[PDB]
């Protein structure tokens, strides 16, 4: 799963 | 609002305590109460709001993915019929998740976005709006799925347009927006090339502006730049 | 009961899904619903009940300790007055914790304990009763504190008496009971010598009975024996 | 904090 902020 | 009788300052104080205690549901409720006082939020307060809901919805999304995986496996050939329970419980978690998203979108619409005039606040809220439509899109399977996706895209695009005009390429809000809009493209809009292009361009434009920064600003910006790189590594 | 309309088997199925999704509040609610059907619980079902509430109350206790620490610091000399908020929020978490404990004690009293005739089930429930009175004791500061402590002690003692008569010294329930009653002595009853003696004797008596066990039983017993050793190491 | 089960 990709990084988000 | 169950928080209507509590002082704004007390709600903010308690949100911070709840964070320390890793009580994110309480933290979110306190911050909702604070927003509902009707005054604009400071930068610190905007960050408390986003941390609280990110943690709550993050937990719901993780649970939803576990349950969706089990459900998907139950619908493979040779899988024994176990009745409606897996679907029901996935639906229950899904509905709760949708509720949290609708709550956040509600705060943004009433009236955080319309009162946000400074670029940093307006971009922050519009990024949040894109994010919570994105979480709705992740679980959407019906007639409104395209409109939910477009609502995310529209909010992110407005945020992008303001951020490019009004903020430096190293601004952490601008970076985080780009990171998340890139993930929208990859995971929601079936546009991996757009995702990769956005992450790359954002990273490279930030790199070129690092020279203007203090040590502390450099730390903040490079942290998010590394997340861009991490995603690019995942995707290429 | 909001779970009154759901099948017992469906509640058990959903408890297991909730566990997989790390949704322990849901897991506990499902298991409460299952208990309230009024049938005795199997061994697997007793373990689902205990896992669910242990995780819920474990999280509350951790939060309570964070908040109590902050509160204690606010009452040191030279500490700036910050108003009632820390106390209020500690009280809020405390009250929720007490509520969960009262709920568990309620299930045990109505009617799990009275229907439990086999040693393994009766000891399991009475251990739980001691545990949830112990959590009440951890936050108790008033007139009933001694009676709460005694209620924990009484439940643990009844469990101990049955376990010594009816179960081998390696039985994991007997071991876990002894582990927790030892912690009661150390942390609640201000009896560290009793705590140490109990942990040691329990460990040594189990060691001497390991030869009777299969590989799988040996694994189960030694895991809990190591927790006894870990505590003894902490205390000596 | 000591171990319990
Ligand atoms: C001043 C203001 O309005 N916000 C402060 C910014 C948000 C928080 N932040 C971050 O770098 C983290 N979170 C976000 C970054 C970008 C957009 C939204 C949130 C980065 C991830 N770790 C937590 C803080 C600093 C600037
Ligand atoms: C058959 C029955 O009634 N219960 C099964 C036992 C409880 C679960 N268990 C354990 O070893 C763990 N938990 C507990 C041990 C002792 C008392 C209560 C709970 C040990 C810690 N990890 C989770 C399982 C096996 C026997
Ligand atoms: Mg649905
Ligand atoms: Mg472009
Ligand atoms: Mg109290
Ligand atoms: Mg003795």
């Amino acid at each position: 799963f990709p990084a988000t902020v | 609002g169950a928080m209507g009788s509590m002082e704004r300052a007390s709600l903010i104080q308690k949100a911070k305590l709840a964070e320390q205690a890793e009580r994110y549901e309480d933290m979110a409720a306190f911050m909702k109460g604070a927003v509902e006082k009707g005054e604009e939020l400071s930068c610190e307060e905007r960050n408390l709001l986003s941390v609280a809901y990110k943690n709550v919805v993050g937990g719901q999304r993780a649970a939803w993915r576990v349950l969706s995986s089990i459900e998907q496996k139950s619908n493979e050939e040779g899988s024994e019929e176990k009745g409606p329970e897996v679907r029901e419980y996935r639906e229950k978690v899904e509905t709760e998740l949708q509720g949290v998203c609708d709550t956040v979108l509600g705060l943004l619409d009433s009236h955080l976005i319309k009162e946000a005039g400074d670029a940093e606040s307006r971009v922050f809220y519009l990024k949040m709006k894109g994010d919570y439509y994105r979480y709705l899109a992740e679980v959407a399977t019906g007639d409104d799925k395209k409109r939910i996706i477009d609502s995310a895209r529209s909010a992110y695009q407005e945020a992008m347009d303001i951020s490019k005009k009004e903020m430096p390429p190293t601004n952490p809000i601008r970076l985080g927006l780009a990171l998340n809009f890139s993930v929208f493209h990859y995971e929601i809009a079936n546009s991996p090339e757009e995702a990769i292009s956005l992450a790359k361009t954002t990273f490279d434009e930030a790199m070129a502006d690092l020279h203007t920064l203090s040590e502390d600003s450099y730390k903040d910006s490079t942290l998010i730049m590394q997340l861009l790189r991490d995603n690019l590594t995942l995707w290429t």
